């Protein structure tokens, strides 16, 4: 019948004491003869109350989605509290259990490293400042650009990728007019996480 | 000591 | 029942002369009281019947694995002709067709860029060696890593991520020793794409 | 002449 998500926070949400972050609850393709959903919730067995369901919608193929979203610590998540989440209704010969919880694994320190465009690039009209960002764990991370108090525009992200020791990495590369850059701006990378020192680091980039 | 991010405090320590 | 999934060349083996490239047809979850399994393949409507049946292997979950596959040209996938199966079934009300093209799109060329590891990464026991490849489509790449005509190994490729106008871009670490680096060994990032000329380049770094 | 990777030829014009 339905079939259930359980879904982490942001890890911009989980790393920032101004932000507050929920484990989410999907319960998708709920019947419409049969739209009753209960959530049971447990904090590493620790049945808690505190999580509110969010509006019911119809979606247009013919099933209800219903969402239980839980508030969380930011302690709480980054420490590696199994959060559960017990979904039952009618239309289920049993409830279904759904577990989620961050990356178990020692936390490691992301090294940052602001990369320069290539010699081989004053050439082209728009250049490449580049950010490696390596040999941090887990994987859920956070990395933003910027320059003169405001956030560069055009960047792009790679994925986390897996590393031969068990640590991961991610490229950035803003691409930014020659003019600017040429012009001594200074562009800075602004990375996020756990195991960094207040959770954030920031490298920069100029000439 | 702090970290902030864009003004929106992150982590104290 | 059945289910079938159509595979692409690999991307060197298409991009070299030296090699040659195939597209393969696998029909998992075949039956075995109705094994049997027949083919028909098109080439932009033309059926060609150049093309071999793999071993009958069996996959220990009740079903069998048939596999067909086709010799294909570097000439003419490159150029974009439609190659299309036809797998038919008796466990199978229709025949089932995919047809796997390439992506269509004007091909656009790859620069590489070799960024040699930060300055602030030469306490570590280890540096990071970079190549930044921007701006080819479509995506289809081969990527590595050599020195002084040697196949230089603990590298590792971020996958294709779309790029904003349209292109394609991806990055390679390459990890050396920071001994090796110092001694000004120079190593070479080596990258195939159709777009490129030869389908070649190979750019260095270096102390 | 021609492209070579590892000395495979890779494709000549
Ligand atoms: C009726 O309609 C609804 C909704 O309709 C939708 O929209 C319409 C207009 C149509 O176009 C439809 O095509 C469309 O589906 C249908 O509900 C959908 O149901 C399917 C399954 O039936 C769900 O699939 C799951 O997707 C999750 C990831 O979910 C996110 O990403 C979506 C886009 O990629 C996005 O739309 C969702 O909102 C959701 O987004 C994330 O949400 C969080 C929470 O808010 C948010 O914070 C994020 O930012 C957001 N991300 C975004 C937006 O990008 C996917 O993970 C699931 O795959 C797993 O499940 C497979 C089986 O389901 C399994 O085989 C895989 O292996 C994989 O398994 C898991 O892998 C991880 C790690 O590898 C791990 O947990 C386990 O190893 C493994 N767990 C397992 C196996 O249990 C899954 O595919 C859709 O999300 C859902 N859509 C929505 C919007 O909810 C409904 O099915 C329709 N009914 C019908 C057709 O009969
Ligand atoms: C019975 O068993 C068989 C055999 O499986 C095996 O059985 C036992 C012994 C166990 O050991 C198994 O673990 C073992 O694998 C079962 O067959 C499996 O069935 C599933 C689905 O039914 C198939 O999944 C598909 O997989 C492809 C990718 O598969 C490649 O990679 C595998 C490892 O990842 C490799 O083992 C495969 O053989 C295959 O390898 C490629 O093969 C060619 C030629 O051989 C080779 O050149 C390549 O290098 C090689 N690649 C390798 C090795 O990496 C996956 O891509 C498919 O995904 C599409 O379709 C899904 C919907 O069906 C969809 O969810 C996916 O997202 C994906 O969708 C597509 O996405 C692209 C973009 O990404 C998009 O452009 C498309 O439009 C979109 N298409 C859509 C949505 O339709 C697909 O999921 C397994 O391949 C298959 N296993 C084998 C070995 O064949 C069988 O199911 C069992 N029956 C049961 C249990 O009842």
């Amino acid at each position: 019948g339905p079939s259930v998500f359980l879904f982490p926070p942001k890890p911009k949400d989980t790393l920032m004491i101004s932000r507050t972050p929920e484990v989410t609850c999907v319960v998708v393709d709920v019947s419409h003869e049969d739209p009753e959903v209960k959530f049971n919730w447990y904090v590493d067995g620790v049945e808690v109350h505190n999580a509110k369901t969010k509006p019911r919608e119809e979606q247009y193929n013919s099933t209800y989605r219903v969402v239980s979203v839980l508030t969380v610590l930011h302690q709480d998540w980054l420490n590696g509290k199994e959060y559960k989440c017990k979904v039952s209704n009618k239309a289920l010969p049993a409830p279904i259990e759904k577990t989620i919880s961050k990356a178990k694994g020692q936390p490691r320190e992301p090294q940052v490293y602001t990369l320069p465009p290539s010699r081989d690039e004053l050439t082209k009209n728009q250049v490449s400042l580049t950010c490696l960002v390596k040999g941090f764990y887990p994987s859920d991370i956070a990395v933003e650009w910027e320059s003169n108090g405001q956030p560069e525009n055009n960047y792009k992200t790679t994925p986390p990728v897996l590393d031969s020791d068990g640590s991961f990495f991610l490229y950035s590369k803003l691409t930014v007019d020659k003019s600017r850059w040429q012009q001594g701006n200074v562009f800075s990378c602004s990375v996020m996480h756990e195991a960094l020192h207040n959770h954030y680091t920031q490298k920069s980039l100029s000439l | 000591d702090c970290a902030y991010h864009k003004g929106e405090l992150v982590w104290c320590t």
